C-alpha cells in the first residue's frame, strides 16, 4: 500500500 | 485477546517504568518520526514556522505538498534536490532519544523500531537490520529509476551530486538516480508489512516519539497492538487521538482511558526522564557522551 496524507 | 485490561498501575511515566521492569514487559516497539531528529538539526515537517511545510516558498512549486510527491518528482526532480542540498547536514549525530532506543536494543527489550525518518540516525546510533524498519525508506542508498537497470549508489555518491547541484544520473544508463525514500504516492517497503503482521501479535509496550501521526499507513500502526498493550507518547503535543467526526485511537484523557500515557515535552528530555526511572540514566549519559565525542573526532 501507498504513502498518503 | 481483544479484551481491554489495565496493565499499568497508573497512567504516568512512573507507571510505564514499573511496567517495563516487570516480567510482563518483554517486547517493546518504538514508532518514531521527525521530532526525534529536530535536536540533531533536521527540521520536522509540520511544526509551525520551523517545519519544512512553512519553508518552501523559495522552491517555486505549484503547491507546497508537491516537493514530497512522486508524480511531481518525476516531472521535475530539481526542486527536491535543491531542498536536499539545503537540509543535508555536515555531521550525522544521533540524539539522546536515538541512544535510548540503542539501550532498549542492548537490554534485549527492542522488538522493532519503525521509523518514518530518512536521515540514517537510527543506524548510526547502532540499530541494525534485525531491529529497524525504515518505513519511509532512507537516504543511505539510492537507485537508478530505470526498471531494467536499478543500479545502486551509496550515500557518498549521492551527497557529491547534491552538493555539486548536478541532477544525479546513472553511470550505466543515464537515467535519474533517486534516494531510496518513499515519496507520497509510492508503495512502502515490503518488510514494513511483513514485520507489522508478526510484530504486533506479540508487542508488550508501544513507545511513540516525535510524530504527529498524520501520514498513513504508518499512523495506523498504533491500532495494530493488542488492546491491553500500553502506549506511551513522548512528544511536544498530544497526537493520535481519534477525530471527533471521522471516528484504536489514543485515549489519554477520557473517562474510559486505561492504557495510553502522554509525556509532553522534548523527546530527549522524556527519554532521559524515563531512563532515570529505569536506573539507566548514567548508562545513557555515558553512551551519548562517548558516541558524540567519537563522531566529533571524525
Ligand atoms: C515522507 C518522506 C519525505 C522525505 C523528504 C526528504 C527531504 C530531503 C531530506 C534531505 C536530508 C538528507 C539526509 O514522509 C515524511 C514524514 O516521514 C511524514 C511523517 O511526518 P512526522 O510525523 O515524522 O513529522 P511531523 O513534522 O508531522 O511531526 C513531528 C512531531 O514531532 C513533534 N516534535 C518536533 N520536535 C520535537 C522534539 N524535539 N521533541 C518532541 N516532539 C517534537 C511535533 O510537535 C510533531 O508532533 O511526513 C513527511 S511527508
Ligand atoms: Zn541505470
Amino acid at each position: 500500500p501507498k504513502k498518503t496524507g | 485477546g481483544s479484551q481491554k485490561e489495565r496493565l499499568l498501575d497508573e497512567l504516568t511515566l512512573e507507571g510505564v517504568a514499573r511496567y517495563m521492569q516487570s516480567e510482563r514487559c518483554r517486547r517493546v516497539i518504538c514508532l518514531v518520526g521527525a521530532g526525534i531528529s529536530t535536536s540533531a538539526g533536521i527540521p520536522d515537517f509540520r511544526s509551525p514556522s520551523t517545519g519544512l511545510y512553512d519553508n518552501l516558498e523559495k522552491y517555486h512549486l505549484p503547491y507546497p505538498e508537491a516537493i514530497f510527491e512522486i508524480s511531481y518528482f518525476k516531472k521535475h526532480p530539481e526542486p527536491f534536490f535543491a531542498l536536499a542540498k539545503e537540509l543535508y547536514p555536515g555531521q550525522f549525530k544521533p540524539t539522546i532519544c536515538h541512544y535510548f532506543m540503542r539501550l532498549l536494543k542492548d537490554k534485549g527489550l527492542l522488538l522493532r523500531c519503525y521509523t518514518q525518518n530518512i536521515d540514517t540516525l537510527e543506524r548510526i546510533a547502532g540499530l541494525e537490520q534485525e531491529d529497524l524498519v525504515e518505513a519511509h525508506g532512507t537516504f543511505y542508498t539510492s537507485h537508478c529509476v530505470s526498471a531494467s537497470c536499478r543500479h545502486e549508489y551509496p550515500l557518498s555518491w549521492m551527497k557529491e551530486k547534491i552538493f555539486s547541484e548536478v541532477t544525479p544520473k546513472c553511470e550505466d544508463c543515464q537515467s535519474l538516480v533517486k534516494p531510496d525514500i518513499v515519496f507520497f504516492g509510492e508503495s512502502l517497503p515490503a518488510r514494513f508489512f511483513s514485520c507489522m503482521q508478526s510484530d504486533f501479535l506479540k508487542v508488550d509496550l508501544l513507545l511513540v516519539m516525535g510524530t504527529s501521526l498524520q501520514v498513513q499507513p504508518f499512523a495506523s500502526l498504533i491500532s495494530k497492538a493488542p488492546l491491553s498493550t500500553p502506549r506511551l507518547l513522548i512528544n511536544k503535543e498530544k497526537a493520535g487521538q481519534s477525530d471527533p467526526f471521522l471516528g484504536g485511537g489514543m485515549d489519554f484523557d477520557s473517562k474510559k482511558a486505561y492504557r495510553d500515557v502522554a509525556w509532553l515535552g522534548e523527546c530527549d528530555q522524556g527519554c532521559l526522564a524515563l531512563a532515570e526511572l529505569l536506573g539507566w540514566k548514567k548508562e545513557l549519559e555515558d553512551l551519548v557522551r562517548r558516541e558524540h565525542a567519537s563522531i566529533d573526532a571524525q
